[PDB]
């Protein structure tokens, strides 16, 4: 939002465009989707409505990203519930396109319906640090040493001369 | 180490007291050209490689203790008829911990009136830099005394020291970690430059042999203890008019140590004059 | 400092719509819940 | 804690560099120094891989 | 701890090492002790009368 | 107590140079007497000094005298520094409130045996409840300092808390020394927990809390502070009571190296500030 | 000013926010009024205050004594000027830009107190301006204003400090440190509270503790408090003024929510309606639950919803969304665990995170080496 | 390592030259056992090196190397001091209580003008770095000519102690000599402006000094100690140093001090700090003086 720029203009023009551009970050379907059509005049008369009626569309994938950043595993009911989006199918399906990438590790289990998880999300620490860390030892210190011929090459161009 | 004559290049004095011509190594920085340093060379080398390391109470407290950590520094006092002088160094020296430099006030009086200061400039600087000590210089009469003729230039100079750290105080009146506590038995033979205001913001007068505190005393001192009818104070306050004497209430306690025997409970003048002819 | 500010203004304006304080529900939530 | 009690100095440094510029007073390099550190710090590295080679075999 | 000043009688003033033999019990400050002409090396000590 | 204290002072201001310092002993011992009420230590001892240097020369009835003695051994008793040089001023209080009022005197024995029982010594007391001397003074309130040192003898907590439960109605009256007596409930406490529990690794939380038969609120309470507080390796339980102990002890590290990053990142802005000048 | 009209013109805060306490607020500065010249504050506040019915009655009379007593500070001012002397023309300018600091005018008082800043005879005196501009930088809540002068007024002392000057000094860092954020340095502004005094200038001892209070009892720890005010008697002297705060003291430091939660509304109503301590009422809030969430985590490693919905006296439903909230926004402790309703994190970060404190500052350095290449060449 | 041998060489003498002889063989004063006469190496020249020095000679080829080492009074001063600076007066003096206003004023108002100040200070280390023996007035006015602006003030002597008119008659007469003699360069004949001198002296010396100078040659501005305004001066002086209100009125607080000098007023304000911080306050107040001249005036 706006916090190192302070002039009443942006303010007054912001203003309309305030109370949705915060309502994404909670990314509410049936409220919210009511209250831009509500009080919406200029926002969404700028013309043709193009990136506004993607964003439309777009709240459930900034949604899903704020459950990428939020907790990896996805329950039945409280975080299903709480998306307004009660359907074991694309769930599973979008959260194994999250398992898939690489970044995080999930799990799925059936036993009387409901999808459990052992939610282990345990950082590297003590879990094979080595195997963990070591491209890290050996790209920080190829970066460092290339960065000790940049600090040993320039005295050759320095004494060059003299 | 004597003098430095040049860069890379100075004098040395060996143990002997031969002074040595040879030439520093360049390794060795300008921090070992320390004038007086403990400087060590080689046995056959002779190269130097590295240098060896060398109301009262109330009165006090609130003058000592308050502007140490909180400021006038100095309690001076008088009185020859006590004692003195050791209960309220001790006192401050139990009660606060901190460094404490007790030294007699001819510490500073040899053979050589250049090392003089030398000796106040070290235990100045350990007492500037090592910690807040406060440095009890006690019986100033001996180095107050001035003097004009050049026979006893050693007095004189020693005085010219006393100068010297009367200054060195005026540089260190105020944002200083140091305190300097005094003590004297004598005040007429005293310059007024040591007792100018500003410098010994306190002068703590004790009691005296003078008879309102001595009757002020044993009005005090009756009224503690248990008293009978027969105890006068009006002989008791005229024969020591005719007979002389000082601490009267020393005195008194030794005619608690006459009637402590657990004899008889309620002194009378017995013990009084009992006291008064064996003590 | 305007690095605090979007934290605070994360919260703050998060909080805006609804439950801005919610401190003296509490009070009456004791009871209900 | 050496190089700390250098660079405690070494902060104070850039100023003096940031003022003269011109000549140099003070005969300690603080470089050579901590050389030497790094070479006494590389015994880590070198036997790094002899803890390698008799783990390995 | 292993290196220490000594004073010898004669006035001049030394700094000896430690041996391999005798250990850190007489080593200990305010003890007069002996010397070698060769490497300053320390035999034993000598107990003061 | 405050415009008590202020006014009071503000009257010392003005009192210190009138004649007759005697009078200032009564207002003086009631501004320590405040100035302990307020828990201010410092000010206690500067006043309490005042009242040394004024009742140095002034030695008025000993009803004055004896309460600067009880007073300096309950200042001297709120830090805990020795309990020697207090349980001295108390002896001395003591000596001063002989055979003059009995409930003076009960509070000074009361005192006695409050500065001498927070040292964990039963037997003095024992010793001081069994001479015919002390013993026409008992009554109600001694028997307390009997349950708290047989209490104390007994390593027991159980029978600690039935001296405050049954004998509340007389320590309901309690000064503020009620602090220095949870505190050595909470010193009991604390040497039992670091009994029992330092040989238990991992144990169940009633296995070891029916020894003692015990609630575990006010004890996990207890041990969540200490805990807390920093004072020892571990770390407590509700869902499953799972006791863990282990210490970090390669601390001196990251602090090095921390300092080595921070000071350094000092070093590589200046240089950039040297650089930044010199070509722009 | 130091006037009380600093306080009572401070109030137009809670006069022009809140309309159900905008009736003491206009009654004391309605009756203050007539006090220090308050024609211009009111006058330019008037938007916010009633009709102009009995407004206009007034003005005749304060626009007339304005010119009075301005035209006769003018004339002492000639008096004083043309003759021999340095503190006779300071104080005739200086008490000339007092009234123009009682009517509110910084253009006036601005020159006034540029003329006689210049003529400053010491140091001190200088400072004193400072100061002087510092309590109508209060009212005008000014930013650099006030840091400028003090910027350059702070250094080259010389004279040691005062009793309470330099503590009225660290009682400004304590106001300019309490409007901005900054805590960890503020933290020990209030060491030297046992030199302060009733100061009817600026705020009172009551109000100086009561606005500390929150800085120290939130921005602190449980040993920064044992050391600095548990063991301190200050607290403890003034803890008798209103029981109020050794609730909110013995509650937090014994970790007692119960009453906490019930009581903290008083808290949350007193924390606003107030003139620099109101913006910044949703910093003290988050940061004071996160502090206890962590104090409270931080002995405990698993937690059950039993233990904790009765501790803390709320429902599940909202500490739900709560650690929701604050383990990814709040970023406090590790994954959070829900298989079986119980609270149990593991937070390794302590044996190697201790050791990768240092990876922000080598990936922050390494891009800082990185611009040392681009500095290569160029 | 080809220095290794010059460190075998087991150092190096310390030669100290006393005498040269025309035969180019030069004896050189060493330590005892030694007075060894040599001949110099051949590249150091023999007429260079002086005698009564000491040298560098080495233990074994005895070559040598190198040669070896108060607005009441300002108002009134203005026209004195500040004449010759931005508008001649021979001297002045100031005699009363030696509390304040005797080297405070002088350095004070030689602060003010830039200008150094320098004492008399009769003592060693005076009498030889200024000059070797002379009439120990002329050299004085020399370093007065290289530096023109400077302030002259008796300090040393101005003591109670010069009141015995037998020996303090000489004794004192040596000083006050000086100072005649000084005031007949003054009056004889100047080279650079800015050059004066200022007496003080507490007792009956001050009416020897009108014996000495009667009314020829003279500024008097003096300092009573039972006058009202020389306690409001003074009291400014006392009030330069610690912290004062602007609040506070100076004339009934500086006429109630009376009795023995103005020393009392340095008591005041040195036994009233103790009370005003006792009383934790930042300055004093006129109601802090008051009790401080009463704890000052019961004593007496």
């Amino acid at each position: 939002d706006r916090l190192q720029f302070r002039q009443p203009s942006l303010k007054r023009s912001l203003m309309p465009y305030f109370l949705l551009t915060q309502a994404v970050r909670t990314g509410n379907l049936a409220k919210f989707n009511q209250v831009l059509d509500q009080f919406g005049e200029k926002f969404q008369a700028d013309g043709t409505y193009t990136l506004i009626i993607r964003l439309r569309h777009n709240v459930i994938k900034t949604g899903v990203r704020m459950i990428s950043l939020s907790y990896s595993r996805i329950s039945l009911a409280d975080i299903a519930q709480k998306l307004q989006l009660d359907s074991p199918e694309d769930a599973e399906f979008i959260v194994a396109k999250a398992i898939r990438d690489g970044v995080i590790e999930a799990s799925i289990n059936h036993e009387k319906g409901y999808v459990q998880s052992k939610e282990m999300i345990d950082i590297y620490s003590t879990r094979e640090p080595q195997l963990a860390f070591h491209q890290r030892i050996s790209f920080c210190l190829d970066i460092h040493n290339m960065s000790v011929k940049a600090m040993r090459f320039p005295p050759k161009s320095y004494n060059k001369d003299l | 180490f004597l003098e430095a004559v040049d860069q890379n290049t100075a004098i040395v004095g060996s143990t002997t007291g031969s002074n040595y011509y040879v030439r520093i190594l360049s390794t060795i920085d300008r921090e070992l050209l320390k004038p007086n340093a403990s400087v060590a060379l080689h046995k056959h080398s002779n190269a130097l490689v590295d240098v060896l390391p060398p109301i009262q109470k109330q009165e006090v407290r609130e003058a000592v203790e308050l502007p140490l950590t909180h400021p006038p520094r100095g309690v001076l006092m008088y009185g020859p008829p006590g004692c003195g002088k050791t209960m309220l160094a001790k006192a401050v020296a139990h009660h606060t911990t901190a460094a404490f430099i007790r030294v007699v006030g001819s510490e500073f009086v040899q053979k050589y009136l250049g090392e003089g200061p030398r000796m106040v400039r070290d235990v100045f600087r350990l007492a500037k830099e090592n910690a807040p000590a406060i440095i009890f210089i006690d019986e100033i009469d001996a180095i107050a005394t001035k003097r004009f003729d050049a026979q006893t230039g050693a007095d004189r100079e020693v005085q010219r020291i006393l100068l010297e750290l009367l200054n060195q105080m005026d540089g260190f009146d105020q944002n200083v970690n140091v305190k300097v506590i005094m003590a004297t038995n004598r005040a007429d033979t005293l310059d007024p430059a040591l007792l100018r205001p500003g410098r010994l913001d306190r002068k703590i007068e004790f009691p005296l042999p003078d008879r309102r505190q001595k009757r002020l005393i044993f009005s005090t001192i009756t009224s503690k203890m248990n008293l009978s009818e027969e105890v006068d104070l009006e002989d008791y306050v005229a024969r020591p008019d005719k007979i002389s004497g000082a601490d009267i209430n020393s005195i008194c306690q030794e005619s608690g140590m006459l009637a402590v025997r657990e004899n008889r409970y309620i002194v009378l003048a017995k013990d009084f004059e009992k006291a008064y002819k064996t003590v | 400092v305007w690095e605090d500010n979007w934290d605070d203004d994360n919260v703050e304006d998060d909080f805006s719509n609804q439950l801005r304080a919610e401190l003296e529900k509490h009070g009456y939530k004791m009871e209900t819940s | 804690n050496y190089n700390k009690a250098v660079e405690e100095e070494d902060k104070m440094t850039p100023e003096q560099l940031a003022i003269k510029n011109v000549g140099k007073q003070d005969p300690k390099r603080h470089l050579e120094e901590h050389v030497d550190v790094l070479m006494t710090s590389n015994i880590v590295q070198c036997l790094a891989a002899m803890l390698d080679t008799v783990v390995f075999k | 701890e292993e290196k220490f000043i000594v004073k010898a009688t004669n006035g001049p003033r030394y700094v000896v090492g430690c041996r391999r033999q005798l250990d850190k019990s007489k080593l200990k400050p305010g003890t007069r002790v002996a010397l070698d002409m060769t490497t300053l090396t320390i035999m034993r000590y000598l107990p003061r009368e | 107590y405050q415009e008590a204290l202020h006014l009071g002072s503000q009257l010392l201001r003005e009192l210190k140079k009138m004649d007759d310092k005697a009078l200032l002993v009564e207002v003086q011992l009631l501004e320590s007497k405040t100035y302990h009420a307020l828990s201010n230590l410092p000010k206690a001892r500067a006043a309490l000094t005042s009242a040394r240097t004024t009742a140095n020369a002034i030695y008025c009835p000993p009803k004055l005298q004896a309460t600067l003695d009880m007073q300096s051994g309950i200042i001297h008793a709120a830090e805990e520094k020795d309990w020697k040089t207090a349980y001295s001023y108390f002896y001395e209080a003591f000596e001063g409130y002989d055979s003059i009022d009995s409930p003076k005197a009960i509070t000074s024995l009361k005192y006695m045996l409050l500065c001498k029982i927070m040292l964990n010594t039963p037997e003095d007391v024992q010793a001081l409840v069994s001479g015919k001397l002390a013993l026409r003074y008992a009554g109600r309130q001694t028997e307390a300092l009997k349950c708290v040192a047989q209490a104390s003898k007994n390593r027991s907590l159980a029978d600690f808390e039935k001296a405050l439960t049954d004998y509340r109605a007389e320590l309901r009256d309690d000064p503020i020394i009620s602090t220095h007596l949870a505190k050595l409930y909470d010193n009991l406490l604390e040497q039992n927990l670091i009994r029992v529990i330092e040989p238990f690794s991992r144990v169940q939380i009633e296995h070891i809390s029916s020894l003692i038969k015990l609630s575990k609120a006010d004890v996990e309470r207890k041990l969540s502070q200490m805990i807390l507080d920093k004072k020892f390796h571990g770390i407590l339980d509700q869902g499953e009571g799972v006791l863990i102990i282990f210490d970090e002890p390669p601390v001196d590290k990251t602090y090095e190296a921390a300092l080595e990053t921070i000071q350094n990142m000092s070093k590589v802005v200046d240089s950039l500030y040297n650089k930044a000048k010199k070509l722009t | 000013p130091k006037n009380p009209d600093l306080r009572i013109a401070q109030l137009r805060f809670l006069l022009s926010l809140p309309e159900h306490r905008g009736d003491a607020a206009v009654r004391d500065e309605l009756m203050a009024a007539v006090r220090d010249n308050n024609m211009a504050p009111y006058y330019e506040a008037l938007c916010k205050s009633l009709d102009w019915q009995i407004d206009v009655d007034l003005l005749n009379k304060m626009k007339k004594a304005n010119e009075d007593e301005l035209k006769r500070l003018d004339e002492e001012l000639e008096d004083a000027e043309k003759n021999l002397g340095e503190s006779e023309i300071r104080d005739a300018m200086m008490a000339k830009a007092e009234y123009l600091c009682r009517i509110g005018d910084k253009e006036g008082a601005l020159t006034a107190f540029r003329k006689t800043y210049d003529k400053t005879v010491a140091l001190g005196h200088r400072l004193d301006i400072v100061f002087y501009l510092l309590r109508i930088g209060l009212f005008y809540m000014d930013n650099d204003l006030i840091t400028r002068n003090t910027e350059k007024a702070k250094s080259l002392i010389e004279e040691g400090g005062d009793w309470d000057r330099r503590n009225r000094l660290k009682v400004y860092q304590g106001l300019y440190c309490v409007a901005i954020r900054d805590f960890k340095q503020a933290a020990e502004l209030f060491l030297d509270t046992v030199s302060t005094f009733t100061s009817y200038e600026l705020m009172d001892y009551k109000t100086f503790v009561t606005y500390t209070v929150y800085v120290s009892m939130i921005a602190l720890e449980r040993p920064d408090l044992r050391e600095k005010v548990i063991k301190g008697a200050e607290i403890l002297e003034v803890l008798h003024s209103l029981p109020a705060v050794r609730q909110y003291l013995f509650s937090l430091y014994e970790c007692r929510y119960s009453v906490f939660f019930q009581s903290l509304a008083v808290v949350e109503q007193e924390m606003k309606k107030d003139w620099l301590f109101a913006p910044h009422y949703r910093y003290y809030v988050r940061e004071m639950r996160i502090h206890a969430y962590s104090q409270l985590l931080e002995s405990y490693r698993s937690l059950t919803l039993g233990y904790m919905a009765e501790a803390f006296g709320v429902g599940v439903e909202f500490i739900d969304q709560e650690l929701s909230r604050f383990i990814a926004a709040g970023r406090l402790h590790c994954k959070i665990d829900k298989v079986n309703e119980i609270v149990e994190t593991n937070r390794p970060d302590s044996k190697n995170w201790q050791y990768q404190e240092t990876i922000k500052k080598g990936d922050l350095l390494l891009n800082r080496v990185q611009k040392l290449s681009r500095v290569i060449n160029m | 390592r080809e220095e290794l041998q010059l460190l075998q060489e087991q150092g190096s003498y310390v030669g100290e030259v006393v005498r040269a002889m025309d035969k180019k063989k030069v004896l050189v004063k060493v330590h005892p056992e030694g007075k060894f006469v040599v001949d110099v190496d051949k590249n150091i020249d023999i007429n260079d090196v002086t005698p009564n020095c000491r040298v560098a000679l080495r233990n074994d080829s005895y070559t040598l190397h190198k040669i070896l080492p108060l607005d009441k009074q300002i108002k009134e001063i203005k026209e004195v001091i500040e004449l010759p600076v931005k508008h001649q007066p021979k001297g002045v003096l100031l005699y009363g209580p030696p509390g304040t206003g005797k080297t405070l004023l002088a350095r004070a108002v030689a602060h003010h003008t830039d200008c150094t100040f320098i004492r008399v200070s009769g003592s060693e280390l005076v009498q030889k770095f200024i000059g070797e023996g002379a009439r120990m007035v002329r050299e004085l006015f020399v370093m007065a000519r290289e530096h023109a602006p400077s302030i002259i003030f008796m300090d040393e002597i101005d003591s109670i102690g010069s009141s015995r008119l037998e020996g303090g008659s000489g004794g004192d007469s040596e000083v006050q000599r000086t100072m005649l003699e000084l005031l007949n360069q003054l009056d004889g004949f100047e080279a650079t402006k800015n050059i004066k001198v200022i007496m003080a002296t507490n007792r009956i010396d001050i009416l020897d000094s009108a014996l000495l100078r009667p009314g020829r040659i003279d500024r008097k501005i003096e300092f009573p100690p039972p006058n009202e305004e020389a306690r409001l001066d003074i009291l400014k002086i006392h009030s330069r140093k610690m912290n004062l209100t602007r609040g506070i009125n100076l004339r009934k607080i500086a006429e109630l001090m009376p009795g023995a000098s103005g020393a009392e007023v340095k008591g005041v304000c040195t036994e009233a700090g103790m009370y005003a911080l006792r009383e934790r306050r930042v300055h004093v107040t006129q109601e802090d003086f008051e009790m401080a001249v009463a704890k000052v005036m019961q004593k007496d």
